[PDB]
RNA sequence: GGGAGCCCAUGGUUGUGGGUGAGUGAGUGAUCCUGUACUGUCGAGAAAAGCUUCGUGAGCGAGGUGGCGGGUCCGCCCGUA
RNA sequence: GACUGUGUGGUGGAGUUGAUGCGAGUGAGAAUGCAGGCAUGAGUAGCGUGUGACGGGUGGGAAUCCCGUCCGCCGAUUAUCCAAGGGUUCCAGGGUCAAGUUUGUCUGCCCUGGGUGAGUCGGGUCCUAAGGCGAGGCCGACAGGCGUAGUCGAUGGGUAACCAGUUGAUAUUCUGGUACCGGCUUGUCACCGCAAGCUGCGGAGGGACGCAGUGAGGUAGCUCAU
RNA sequence: GUCCGAACCCACUUCAGUUGAAAAUGGAGGGGAUGAGUUGUGGAUAGGGGUGAAAGGCCAAUCAAACACCGUGAUAGCUGG
RNA sequence: AGUUGGUGAGCGAGCUGUGAUCCGGGGGUGUCCGAAUGGGGAAACCUGGAAUGUCCGGAGUAGUGUCCGGUGGCCCUGCCCUGAAUGUAUAGGGGUGUGGGUGGUAACGCGGGGAAGUGAAACAUCUUAGUACCCGUAGGAAGAGAAAACAAGUGUGAUUCCGUGAGUAGUGGCGAGCGAAAGCGGAGGAGGCUAAACCGUGUGUGUGUCAGGUGUUGCAUGUGCGGGGUUGUGGGGGCCUUGUGGUUCUGCUGCCGCAGGAUUGGCCAGUGAGAAAUGUUGCGUGAAGGUGAAGCGUCUGGGAAGGCGUACCGGAGUGGGUGAGAGUCCUGUAACUGUAAGCGUGGCACUGGUGUGGGGUUGCCCCGAGUAGCGUGGGACUCGUGGAAUUUCGCGUGAAUCUGGCGGGACCACCCGUCAAGCCUAAAUACUCCUUGGUGACCGAUAGUGGAUGAGUACCGUGAGGGAAGGGUGAAAA
């Protein structure tokens, strides 16, 4: 298995659900069930005490927005090779190939 | 040979418990001990762990309790556990 | 810390002397669990994770693997 | 016995075939015969069938 | 060592420190002990080791052991409610 | 006719209608049919030998729990301790859905934690019996059968400890007092020397043995007591 | 392989039970009770075989051939559906 | 870029990018039981090394109790010593540790043992059926296999398997039943070794052998190793006319010839069954991965994938997810790419390792023996003892050997075919405990596995063995 493509830290805006449009950060992913948790999104109660807090949903249900001309578009996300070095746990160099995230919509 | 074998292999927990603290008036100290492990063997890794002069070591093998869950019967571990006998004042700090 | 592939810099008797001090160390976390201190808990399989590493090491040693020092 | 210790030999295995032909199981040894024999330098006995005994692969 | 009621008191269904006093005589009497004794008896009532002693079909072993009273430490595993 | 509406509601929450073909695990009331659920008998029979009464307590709740006092019962056993077997049921605290032939605050139930201490007790480390297995071996088409040397196998032989005290739960085990046995080691005295000793190996002695009966000398126990 | 009679072993009569307290018992009596006695532990004999002071008795609560699995969805001119 | 498995959350950590968890590959560790293997044993337990310095090495103690590691099960087999009664000698004994074995496994294979119920409307032959079961024993397949074959007048040319022939010819208490082969059509397609003559090489022993030669020159038996040889209108050996790969230039036979010889050609041939088996270089990849296209706006709704409007991608519209029915939200899919690694694997080059015959000729020599046959008692063949070939087991008897043997359904003759009694052989065929991907006018919780959950569990039985039941809140525990 590997990752998502939306991580913790990124800026994503809600398309599907009670809360469509709302743009918030990631908070937190759940790689395993692929399920995420953006702030001021899905305020409900934990528990404990209340705890109004975030509750996650589905990472399909959300998409990377980025700012082109003022206006927040919803873009999809591709991924180039790079030429990397990565270090062995002894420390040693050798030159490896990564991939990096860049969005679409703006190259 | 690898796997060097330390005396502390064997003493593995002290038994913390009313009958163990009244037994602490006798210098008397209940140690939960690895199941294979004899009483010579045990007074030897305590002399050594401890730096103190053992008088007796009585040992007892408790069976684990058996309770009845969800999934069936469950079985807790066996264990051995060897009651040492100090010198007069020598003294074995448990914390 | 947690001990990584540096042990490999180390000598045969240091290394066993590391052992030692690591058997002691898990002795006394042991006692204080039993005790009911030891609020650092990781600390506890940490120590085991170590001795593990110490022995592979030897014994990569030992089997020629890696050029014993 | 019904062994031969040479060539192997064993019993076979077939019928009693009455006038009424209610065929019934039965079996045939081989003639095996218990001689003395000094193999290289060994005096021992061995159970030998009689063709082995007469094509002389046996020694005595 | 064990063994009753007297103590400022205790603590009031409680235990502490003192307060323990006596120890014997006779009768009776075993399925126990002497005892695998003794007597009777035919149906004629395990084995092996420990043990004592005897050598040597084996090795070890040095001129070092083996004995008798005295001192120190060691004494395992399983069961134990 | 099997059945049905392209009528109209209710419940419900994700599928499915008509035409025309195609394929069937295609139709149930019976098999003393199978599985589950539920009636009938019926609030009926039974509640497994028996002696309980009362005062007080606890509690939401008491004939059925706790304490006390009367009374009754067992006592060659309704007592006490083992073996076999069971396996945590033992103790303390919390609990009253279920289980307990009723109730239940109670429990051999549930939950949590705790509890079993040995050189001498009972087994192993020692010994063999019956019997089992069995190096080679002999026998047997194969599979296998038997058995030597051996090696296991108690229900037997051998084998060194007692009294007192203590815990909510352990006690020839812990503690106190006083012993014993085997090792190791040490002090001292005496003694050896083809010819010390030790260990193996066997010889012999011993272990070592029935049933029945009487008597004698004792002690345990019991009874009585100026 | 005496007599009377507890334990112990048995199971003659009777009553009760007979959806039992109990898939063979209970109450009252009854036979043996030093013997061909009884009992504990371990062991041996295995299905056309074992064992039987012999009843075709017993061999894990139904034995004129145990139980389990397999041949197997045996077969049934019969009964049911 | 999260992560410390699940049932089933928060602590205390590691990763805080020093790149973890995770994924592929390879190592390290791996208690005790189990073939279980030091010895014992009621599987998962117990107990050890006669006395000496202790079984050996280490740790610990004043020392013994102790600790850690190593070692030794049994059987077969190799090598060395010894050799009983006893003489040869063997058994045996003592070393050494050379190799192999033990046990497990779902189906398929081969060899052997071998039912009954059943059917025949009873039943015994027969059937069931060589089935069930059992014993031995493999391999990735096995078995078979290179004509002692078929054919019938020409011919075919190892074996296995499939379709036909054919439910035929037959067989059968001629009952119930059973049941071929040739031929033809296909799948797949190899043929190779050996024994024997004859020639080189030692021990139960010479006295006859131009350079040479001695009572022996090298003379006589029969071994172990080399060549040689391998077939059927016969072959081979022998006897000869020739031919070996160009030679440095060694002994022998005759100062002819034969053989060893050596970098070098070499037609070739190779890791195969093929009398054999040892390094470097050329391919796409499987295990992991990498890239992977293209949609918004409104409406109703808890929620849009739905409605309405309007665009896009498509080597991608197979699916499955996402709060309801998505080609463009997610996972992917198409297409392409990477594979470092593998014991990697397959194939190529090289390296390296191994190596010719044709013609004539009978005079002789060889051509697989307790075998083939025959008798008898059984079994398999369509064939159930018969007119009984062919093939097979037990017991007797027992041949020829090329002008010979065997087969062509008794047998004989001729004719045709073939050459047994030695061995090895790929492919087409059988199978799935497993691995990966995929599929279903298959099931959908009384179904489908006994088992969607603690299922071979609970539970029942002394034991072998038998053997269940229990799925669904919601979009989110809110
Ligand atoms: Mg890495
Ligand atoms: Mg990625
Ligand atoms: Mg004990
Ligand atoms: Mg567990
Ligand atoms: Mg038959
Ligand atoms: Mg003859
Ligand atoms: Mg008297
Ligand atoms: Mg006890
Ligand atoms: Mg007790
Ligand atoms: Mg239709
Ligand atoms: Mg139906
Ligand atoms: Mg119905
Ligand atoms: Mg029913
Ligand atoms: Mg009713
Ligand atoms: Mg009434
Ligand atoms: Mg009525
Ligand atoms: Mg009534
Ligand atoms: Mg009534
Ligand atoms: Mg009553
Ligand atoms: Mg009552
Ligand atoms: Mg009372
Ligand atoms: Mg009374
Ligand atoms: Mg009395
Ligand atoms: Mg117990
Ligand atoms: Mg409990
Ligand atoms: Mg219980
Ligand atoms: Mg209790
Ligand atoms: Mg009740
Ligand atoms: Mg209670
Ligand atoms: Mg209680
Ligand atoms: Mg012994
Ligand atoms: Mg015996
Ligand atoms: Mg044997
Ligand atoms: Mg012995
Ligand atoms: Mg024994
Ligand atoms: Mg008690
Ligand atoms: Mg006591
Ligand atoms: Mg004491
Ligand atoms: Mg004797
Ligand atoms: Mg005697
Ligand atoms: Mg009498
Ligand atoms: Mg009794
Ligand atoms: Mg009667
Ligand atoms: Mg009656
Ligand atoms: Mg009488
Ligand atoms: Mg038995
Ligand atoms: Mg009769
Ligand atoms: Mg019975
Ligand atoms: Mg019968
Ligand atoms: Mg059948
Ligand atoms: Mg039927
Ligand atoms: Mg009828
Ligand atoms: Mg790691
Ligand atoms: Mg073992
Ligand atoms: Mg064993
Ligand atoms: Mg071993
Ligand atoms: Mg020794
Ligand atoms: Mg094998
Ligand atoms: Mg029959
Ligand atoms: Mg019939
Ligand atoms: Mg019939
Ligand atoms: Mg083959
Ligand atoms: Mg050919
Ligand atoms: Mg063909
Ligand atoms: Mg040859
Ligand atoms: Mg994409
Ligand atoms: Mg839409
Ligand atoms: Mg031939
Ligand atoms: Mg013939
Ligand atoms: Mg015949
Ligand atoms: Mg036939
Ligand atoms: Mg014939
Ligand atoms: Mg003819
Ligand atoms: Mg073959
Ligand atoms: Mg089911
Ligand atoms: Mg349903
Ligand atoms: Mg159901
Ligand atoms: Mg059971
Ligand atoms: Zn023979």
């Amino acid at each position: 298995m590997k990752s998502l493509k939306i991580k913790k830290g990124d800026r994503v805006k809600v398309i599907a659900g009670n809360d469509k449009g709302a743009i918030g950060e990631v908070l937190s992913v759940d790689p395993a069930r692929e399920r995420v948790v953006v702030e001021g999104v899905n305020i409900r109660k934990h528990h404990g005490g209340i705890i109004s807090s975030e509750a996650p949903i589905h990472v399909s249900n959300v998409q990377l927005v980025t700012k082109i001309d003022g206006k927040d578009v919803v873009t999809r996300v591709g991924y180039r090779r790079v030429d990397v070095t990565k270090r062995r746990p002894d420390g040693s160099e050798y030159a490896a190939q990564r991939s990096v995230r860049y969005l679409k919509k703006e190259e | 040979e690898l796997k060097i074998r330390d005396p502390r292999d064997i003493i593995l927990a002290p038994v913390v418990s009313e009958k163990s603290y009244g037994l602490l008036d006798q210098n008397t100290y209940t140690f939960v001990v690895k199941p294979t492990a004899n009483k010579t063997e045990i007074k030897i890794a305590i002399e050594q762990i401890f730096g103190v002069k053992v008088t007796s070591v009585n040992t007892m093998n408790r069976k684990g309790k058996v309770r009845r869950t969800r999934t069936g019967v469950g079985k807790r571990p066996d264990t051995k556990r060897a009651i040492v006998t100090v010198a007069e004042g020598d003294r074995i700090d448990i914390f | 810390k947690l001990s990584a592939a540096e042990l490999r810099q180390l000598s045969g008797e240091e290394l066993r002397n590391k052992v030692r001090e690591l058997k002691e160390e898990l002795f006394g976390l042991r006692f204080q669990s039993a005790t009911g201190q030891l609020e650092n808990t990781a600390r506890l399989r940490e120590v085991r994770k170590d001795i593990a590493r110490v022995y592979t090491v030897l014994q990569e040693r030992n089997l020629n693997i890696v050029d014993d020092p | 016995a019904a062994v031969c210790d040479i060539c192997a030999k064993r019993p076979g295995f077939g019928h009693n075939v009455p006038w009424s032909k209610k065929k019934t199981n039965r079996r045939w040894s081989p003639n095996i015969q218990r001689v003395r024999v000094v193999e290289n330098g060994t005096h021992k006995r061995m159970n030998v069938c009689t063709s082995c005994l007469k094509a002389g692969r046996v020694s005595r």
